[PDB]
């Protein structure tokens, strides 16, 4: 879940 | 501390049928991340837990929003793109029955009781802080945050609508309907992905 994990940061 | 005013601020800060549904869902997934970051203490959870909560609840979180958005729409759903879904195109998507459930179990009941935006935001925060989400590092920490949300919700309801003593429980008791509607919507979205009707290379595809 690279996209979700990134947007959260 | 979990002030309903910040939960309202989060709401106000962000707010072919299958192709229209999928495009609007992809658009709102990005919005949903911005919304969750504005819910007090969500971004203080371990990153992996934030991932787990949004993966567990994004379907119900989007349904709750488009349902409330549609309370002044005549027999249909206003998507976040500005396009509508009416009964015909719902059947064309093979989702006629679930569409009817959204209207009778969510939109019409939100309209009837005039659910306001603080209430919607708090219901959505409860959904977000789902302590049954699988693989959380400390499920009870998420339960603790859920309990602070519904404590604040109840106090808000009792202050603003004291002539409706049953209103807090009435709000909470739309969540089983949201849960089963969210399960059925996801089963169709998975089907759309399996047959190749979903835009490829999207945030939406990762969520599925
Ligand atoms: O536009 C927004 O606010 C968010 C994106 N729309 C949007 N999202 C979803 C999310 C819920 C998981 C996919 C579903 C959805 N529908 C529209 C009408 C009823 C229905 C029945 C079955 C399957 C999907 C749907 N529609």
């Amino acid at each position: 879940h690279k996209i979700l994990h990134r947007l959260l940061q | 501390d979990m002030p309903v005013e910040r939960i309202l601020e989060a709401e106000l800060a962000v707010e072919d049928p299958v192709t229209n549904i999928c495009q609007a869902a992809d658009k709102q997934l990005f919005t949903l991340v911005e919304w969750a970051k504005r819910i007090p203490h969500f971004s203080e959870l371990p990153l992996d837990d934030q991932v787990i909560l949004l993966r567990a609840g994004w379907n119900e979180l989007l349904i709750a929003s488009f349902s409330h958005r549609s309370i002044a729409v005549k027999d249909g759903i206003l998507l976040a793109t500005g396009l509508h879904v009416h009964r015909n195109s719902a059947h064309s998507a093979g989702v006629g029955a679930i569409f009817d459930r959204v209207l009778t179990e969510l939109v019409s009941k939100m309209r009837d009781m005039q659910m306001d935006k603080t209430e919607l935001g708090c219901l959505r925060a409860i959904v977000l802080f789902n302590p049954d989400s699988k693989g959380l590092s400390n499920p009870a920490e998420v339960e603790a945050l859920r309990e602070k949300v519904y404590a604040s919700l109840e106090a808000y309801c009792k202050h603003k609508y004291p002539e409706q003593p049953g209103r807090f429980a009435k709000l909470l008791l739309r969540l089983p309907a949201l849960r089963s509607i969210g399960l059925k919507c996801l089963e169709h979205l998975f089907f759309f992905k399996l047959i190749g009707d979903t835009p490829i290379d999207t945030f939406l595809m990762e969520m599925l």
